[PDB]
C-alpha cells in the first residue's frame, strides 16, 4: 500500500517535574529500534547548549593542589562545576565570578548575578568553605558549543596555549543527562508485533525534557529536509495522453494467443503487424486458404477478447514504421 | 593450511571479522568469529507438537 | 552440496539407491522432469535385441516417515554419461554428492 | 446472544475477539510444567503474555530451575479455572514466590551464563582504554560517555 | 496488577488462611454482588482483593463481621 | 558556526553496475555520519516499494507439487526462479503477464509477453527449459506492488480465490534492495576540520532507481518523525 503507520502517544510521564518517561505505539516491526538509535545518537553528542568550560582559581592554578580553606580536593570542585548547568542568552561566551567567603558552603546562588545568564538551581550545593578564615574566589566561563567534550579533546585544547595554566572542567553542553530508549511489543488486532518505544530521559533541567525532545526531532527534520520528497506529494499533477491507435496494433500478431498454424496462416498473408489486420474485415480470413473452422474460430476468439475486434476503419497506421 | 588457504582469498588469516550491529549501527568491540557452517533441520517440526 | 565435507559423502549418494545410477554409460536421448531415455553406446549395446535404457524418476510420492521423496534430474541433452555416474539427484543430493 | 454465534466467532477469529482474548488474560496466570518433575519448581505460576507464534516463550532465569535447556525440549501448560485455583497459583505457586529452594536456603535464581559472562566483561577492568583516568559525577554521565 | 504478596504474608499469619481469605473476598466480589472499596485498575477479582488485604481494612475477622452484619440487615429487612 | 550548522545534499548516484549502486551524502558536521548512515540502512532493509511476483497460473500443472511433459526443472524450481525475477510496473499497481514458449531451448524473461509500463530488469534471468521439439508453455504471471514482505499462508483473504485450480501462489517476496553498506570518511570543505561525508554502497534488483529509493527511504523518516515532532496528549 505503501502507506506507512503513524504512532500515537498515550503516555507522558512527567516524575519529579525533571525526568520523563514517553511513549510510543505503534510503529512498525523495524522502526522502533532505528528511531531510539538516532534520537539517543543525538541527544549524547549532536545537542547544541551550555555549558561550564573554564574555571581560574585566585589562589590555585593546577588540579592537584593542598588548598586550605575547603575541605574538598580541587577535583570535587570541578565535579560540582561541571554539574552545574545554566542557561545564556544569544552570548555565546560569558565569564562570570564567585567573590564570597563565609561559615557555610558556597553554592549556586552565590554567583554575581547577570541577566545574561540564568542558573537553574540557585540551591545546587557547590563547595564546602572551612568555618572560618576561608575567603575563596574562583571565575567559571560558559560557552555555547555542541555536546560532550571528554578529557582527551579538552587536554588537546590545553596543548593548545595554555598560556596562564588555566584549570578545565570537562565540557557537556547536551542538556540532557541520560537517555535510554526500550522497544517492546506492542499488538493491533491481528499485527503480528509493533514496536512499542518507551523512553525514559533526564536532563540537567535547563530545558523541559519534551522540549529536549522536540528540538533534537527538529534537528533532525532539518538535517533530512535536503530530500524531504522536495515536497509534500510532489505530484498533484495527472496527465492522460493517448493516441488513437493503441500500441497493441503495433505489435506483431504472433503476440495474441495463436497456434502455430494460424501465426502461419496469418503470415502467408504478409500480415505481421496487428494493426496491419485489424483494418481487415473478415471476409478477407475465410476467402484465404488454410483458413476453415479452428483456426477461425481461434483468431476471432483471441483476438476480440481483449476488447476490441476484427475490421475497423482508421488512417493513423503505421505511426512510425 | 586452513591458514593458508584463508590467506589465499581477502578474507583475514585470524577468521574473526569486525562485525557492526544491525540496530545500534555501530563497532562490536572484540572481533567476533564468523564463517560458512552446514546446519540441519531436525525432524522434530513445532507444527506437530503443538 | 555442503562445503566442509568428508569426500564419503561421494559414496553414500550412489553406494544408496536413492539417485538414479547409470546401468550402462551412453549419451543423453531425453531429458524429462518424469523419464530419462538414454541411448547406450555401441560398445556398451547388447550384439542383439537391445535398444536403448529408460530410468522413471519417482515423483512427490509419500515416504515412510511423512517426508516427500523427489528425484531431480541434473544432466543435459547430449550430454555422454559413463556407466555407474548419476543422472538424477534423489531427496537431499547434488550431483551425486550427499546434501542433507 | 448464544453460544453458537460466539463458537462461530472463535473459529472464525474476527478482529472482534482478540482483544476479549487479550483482556480474560490480562491477570489470569497458567501453570508452566517439565515433562520430568523432581521438586516443587516442577510445576510453576506465571501471568501469560500473547505471542503470535507455536512456540512458548519462557524466561531465562528460571529454566535453570527446570533443569530445562532449550534443545528441543516441550513442557505442558494448565489453566487454573477457579477463583480459588488463580489466586493460589498468584499467591504460592507464582515464580515470585519462589526464589529459595526447599532443600537448600541457597537462591534458586542464581544468574545463568550469558548474563555473568555479560557482566564479567563489564566489570573486568583493563590497564588502558580510552578515557583512563578521567572523572565522572554520577553513573548516569558514565553511561553516557560510554554508550 | 501484583506481582508480590510477601506484604499479604506479612500482613496475615500464613498463606493458607491468606488465600482462604482472599478467594472468600473474590467469591463475594464477584457474584456476591459486593462493590470493591478500592478503586480498580481493569483488574480481575482476584488482584483487587489481594489489594484491599495488603491495604489492611480486609481480613478473616472483618469478612466474618461483614457477613454477620448482612444477616442482621436480612433479619432486620424481614421485620 | 557553534550554531545553526549545514544540511547535507546529494551530489553523485555513480553505479559501478548495472544494479551495484553508490552514493554520496555531504557534508555532516560530526556524529550525524553514522546516525543518517544506519538509519537510512534500517529504512531501505526494512521496506521499500517493491513488486515481485504474487499468484502464478499455468494451463497445464494443476498443483506446485506435480510435473510436466517438456520442461526440464520441476514446478517448484520455476516458481523459485519466478520469485527471484525482478520486474518495473509504472501506471498501475498490478498487472498480469502473459508467457508463450515452444520449442527446446533455455526459457528465460525474453521471453514473456511485455507491455508499456512494464520493464524487466533483466532478460538473461532463465525461468525454466524446453527439453522436447512439441512442448509447449503458457503461463499468467500475476505482480502487484506492495509495502514490505509477506508469504503465500498469511495473504488469504477468502476461499475462492483459490478454487481455480491452476492459480497457485507464491510468497510474495518484493524488496528492491538486497545489500546497503555505508561508510563515513573525511568530507572535503572550504575551511574547516572534522566533516563526514558518507558513501553509501547498495546492491538491489535493479528495479527502482537507487534516487528515487534515496528519497523515498528519506521521506519516510521524516514523516514518522514529523509524527513524533509536534508531541502532545492525543488520543
Ligand atoms: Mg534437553
Amino acid at each position: 500500500v505503501t502507506e506507512f503507520l503513524k504512532p500515537r502517544l498515550v503516555d507522558i510521564e512527567q516524575v519529579s517535574s525533571t525526568h520523563a518517561k514517553v511513549t510510543l505505539e505503534p510503529l512498525e516491526r523495524g522502526f522502533g529500534h532505528t528511531l531510539g538509535n538516532a534520537l539517543r545518537r543525538i541527544l549524547l553528542s549532536s545537542m547544541p547548549g551550555c555549558a561550564v568550560t573554564e574555571v581560574e582559581i585566585d589562589g590555585v592554578l593546577h588540579e592537584y593542589s593542598t588548598k586550605e580553606g575547603v575541605q574538598e580536593d580541587i577535583l570535587e570542585i570541578l565535579l560540582n562545576l561541571k554539574g552545574l548547568a545554566v542557561r545564556v542568552q544569544g552570548k555565546d561566551e560569558v565569564i562570570l565570578t564567585l567573590n564570597k567567603s563565609g561559615i557555610g558552603p558556597v553554592t549556586a546562588a552565590d554567583i554575581t548575578h547577570d541577566g545574561d545568564v540564568e542558573i537553574v538551581k540557585p540551591q545546587h550545593v557547590i563547595c564546602h568553605l572551612t568555618d572560618e578564615n576561608a575567603s575563596i574566589s574562583m571565575r567559571i566561563k560558559v560557552q555555547r558549543g555542541r555536546g560532550y567534550v571528554p578529557a582527551s579533546t579538552r587536554i588537546h585544547s590545553e596543548e593548545d596555549e595554555r598560556p596562564i595554566g588555566r584549570l578545565l572542567v570537562d565540557a557537556c553542553y547536551s542538556p540532557v543527562e541520560r537517555i535510554a530508549y526500550n522497544v517492546e511489543a506492542a499488538r493491533v488486532e491481528q499485527r503480528t508485533d509493533l514496536d512499542k518505544l518507551v523512553i525514559e530521559m533526564e536532563t540537567n533541567g535547563t530545558i523541559d525534557p519534551e522540549e529536549a525532545i522536540r528540538r533534537a526531532a527538529t534537528i533532525l527534520a532539518e538535517q533530512l529536509e535536503a530530500f524531504v520528497d522536495l515536497r509534500d506529494v510532489r505530484q498533484p499533477e495527472v496527465k492522460e495522453e493517448k493516441p488513437e491507435f493503441d500500441p497493441i496494433l503495433l505489435r506483431p500478431v504472433d503476440d495474441l494467443e495463436l497456434t502455430v498454424r494460424s501465426a502461419n496462416c496469418l503470415k502467408a498473408e504478409a500480415i505481421h503487424y496487428i494493426g496491419d489486420l485489424v483494418q481487415r474485415t473478415e471476409v478477407e480470413l475465410l476467402k484465404t486458404p488454410n483458413l476453415g473452422k479452428k483456426s477461425l474460430t481461434e483468431i476471432k476468439d483471441v483476438l476480440a477478447s481483449r476488447g476490441l475486434s476484427l475490421g475497423m476503419r482508421l488512417e493513423n497506421w503505421p505511426p512510425a514504421s | 593450511e586452513i591458514k593458508e588457504l584463508l590467506k589465499l582469498g581477502d578474507l583475514p588469516t585470524s577468521g574473526q571479522i569486525r562485525l557492526y550491529d544491525g540496530r545500534t549501527g555501530e563497532q562490536f568491540e572484540r572481533p567476533v568469529t564468523v564463517g560458512y557452517m552446514y546446519m540441519l533441520k531436525l525432524n522434530h517440526l513445532v507444527d506437530d507438537k503443538m | 552440496k555442503p562445503l566442509v565435507g568428508t569426500g564419503m559423502e561421494r559414496a553414500v549418494a550412489v553406494d544408496s539407491g536413492v539417485t538414479a545410477v547409470a546401468k550402462r554409460g551412453g549419451v543423453v536421448q531425453y531429458v524429462d522432469a518424469s523419464r530419462i531415455v538414454i541411448k547406450v553406446n555401441e560398445d556398451e549395446m547388447y550384439p542383439g535385441e537391445a535398444g536403448i535404457d529408460i530410468y522413471n524418476l519417482t515423483k512427490y510420492t509419500r515416504s515412510n516417515q511423512n517426508t516427500c521423496i523427489n528425484q531431480m534430474p541434473c544432466v543435459s541433452l547430449g550430454e555422454p554419461v559413463e556407466r555407474g555416474d548419476v543422472l538424477a539427484d534423489g531427496p537431499s543430493t547434488d550431483l551425486g554428492e550427499l546434501a542433507l | 446472544t448464544t453460544i453458537k454465534a460466539a463458537k462461530k466467532m472463535v473459529e472464525r477469529e474476527e478482529a472482534v475477539v482478540w482483544d476479549i482474548l487479550d483482556e480474560v488474560i490480562r491477570e489470569h496466570p497458567v501453570l508452566l510444567n517439565r515433562a520430568p518433575t523432581l521438586h516443587r519448581l516442577g510445576i510453576q505460576a506465571f501471568e501469560p503474555v500473547l505471542i503470535e507464534g507455536k512456540a512458548i516463550q519462557l524466561h531465562p532465569l528460571v529454566c535453570a530451575a527446570y533443569n530445562a535447556d532449550f534443545d528441543g525440549d516441550q513442557m505442558a501448560v494448565h489453566v487454573p479455572l477457579t477463583l480459588e485455583a488463580q489466586l493460589e497459583a498468584r499467591a504460592l505457586m507464582m515464580s515470585t514466590n519462589n526464589i529459595l529452594s526447599p532443600a537448600n536456603g541457597e537462591p534458586i535464581i542464581v544468574p545463568s551464563q550469558d548474563v555473568v559472562l555479560g557482566l564479567y566483561y563489564m566489570t573486568r577492568d583493563c590497564v588502558n582504554a580510552k578515557g583512563e583516568g578521567m572523572v565522572l559525577t554520577g553513573p548516569k554521565e558514565a553511561e553516557r560517555l560510554y554508550r | 496488577a501484583r506481582v508480590t504478596v510477601q506484604d499479604a504474608v506479612e500482613k496475615i499469619g500464613n498463606r493458607f488462611d491468606l488465600v482462604l481469605v482472599a478467594a472468600r473476598r473474590a467469591r463475594q466480589m464477584q457474584v456476591g454482588g459486593k462493590d470493591p472499596l478500592v478503586p480498580e485498575e481493569n483488574d480481575k477479582t482476584t488482584v483487587i482483593a489481594l489489594r484491599e488485604i495488603e491495604e489492611g481494612l480486609i481480613n478473616n475477622q472483618i469478612l466474618d463481621v461483614r457477613e454477620r452484619q448482612e444477616q442482621q440487615e436480612q433479619e432486620a429487612a424481614e421485620l
